[PDB]
């Protein structure tokens, strides 16, 4: 931030998912709008149309350091695998309803012992009625 | 290399045949052909259009005749927003009209004749030269079905006498009871098979 009076704990929300806290380390997103661009033949003019909003996707990275990280790590994975979507407190985007889609757990015993990294790939998921309209 | 395939349409060579394909089938009554041609267009400038719906087409494979349409039986102009804009052509044997014309026989029922003398009076309404080499058969009664195609009746009558009905490479109609006897190559595995 401009000037040295930044307090990062005051601007970044604490991460969470389905109520279980965890320590976040990165925050990304993806937004857009579905187009239908078309270019005619032998013509010097093109066109465009709008076909609705595009589905968002969030990706986060979590770090575990404290003693007995395997238990907290091995216990948090049991939450990502739970059925159905749940509330996600994005560090910057605020609360948002998302559903997990993948997770890679990285670990080692000699190269790096005492820290566990886990990359995640979330997706927005808004509840819908079951009678198809 | 010396062009191993050349094509003519009415006597003006096709120098832009971006692809080709020829067929000759013994179990039918007419061959076929297909040629793809590149075509151009400049906006706000003149364009010369042929659009020949009918004319002769000839194909020579390695300095030898291999087909005799009559030609330009089909004309379609493909076109794309992307890749390109081209044209396609098609052709068939000289007897094409027999394959797609209902018979116009003088009366419609022979009294007493032979098969050869009947095929001559059916084909020769369209001036297609016959090439007969099979054995003649005597038929006390023949009566062509009213309005039936030329292809159907010749095929029907020649089936019961073991006559093959297929075209040659020159533009005739050849009726034979066996192989032409022209000995070919010894296609050996490991030598030329693919």
């Amino acid at each position: 931030m401009a000037g040295p009076c930044y307090n990062p704990n005051e601007h970044y929300l604490p991460a969470s998912f389905k109520g279980v806290p965890f320590d976040a380390d990165s925050s990304d997103s993806e937004h857009g709008r579905n187009g239908a661009e078309a270019e005619f033949v032998f013509g010097e003019r093109t066109g465009y149309a709008d076909l609705g909003i595009k589905i968002r996707s969030y990706s986060i990275r979590a770090r575990f350091q404290t003693n007995d990280h395997v238990a907290l790590s091995n216990a948090f994975i049991a939450v990502l695998e739970s059925t159905g979507p749940g509330l996600l407190v994005h560090p910057t985007r605020g609360p948002v309803m998302a559903a997990c889609r993948s997770a890679r757990v990285t670990d080692s015993k000699v190269d790096a012992a005492g820290v566990t990294y886990i990359d995640i790939d979330f997706v927005e998921a808004n509840d819908t009625v079951t009678g198809f309209g | 290399m010396i062009k191993p395939m050349r094509i003519f349409i009415g006597g003006e060579e096709l120098e832009t045949y971006t692809s080709a394909r020829l067929q000759r089938t013994k179990k039918q009554l007419t061959g076929s052909l297909t040629v793809e041609i590149f075509l151009n267009y400049v906006p706000s400038k003149p364009v010369i259009v042929n659009a020949v719906r009918g004319k002769e087409i000839l194909v020579y494979v390695m300095g030898e005749l291999a087909f005799t349409g009559e030609g330009g039986s089909d004309v379609t102009v493909n076109f794309a927003k992307g890749q390109g804009y081209s044209v396609t052509l098609t052709a068939r044997g000289r007897t094409k009209y027999l394959v797609d014309s209902s018979h116009s026989h003088p009366t419609g029922s022979f009294k007493d004749t032979s098969d050869r003398k009947v095929i001559e009076a059916l084909v020769k309404e369209h001036k297609v030269v016959l090439d007969w080499q099979g054995t003649e058969v005597k038929e006390p009664k023949i009566t062509l079905r009213d309005g039936n195609r030329i292809f159907n009746e010749i095929f029907e009558r020649c089936n019961q006498n073991c006559h093959f009905a297929y075209e040659t490479r020159d533009g005739k109609l050849l009726v034979t009871d066996g192989t032409t006897g022209v000995v070919g190559e010894d296609i050996v595995l490991g030598q030329n098979i693919l």
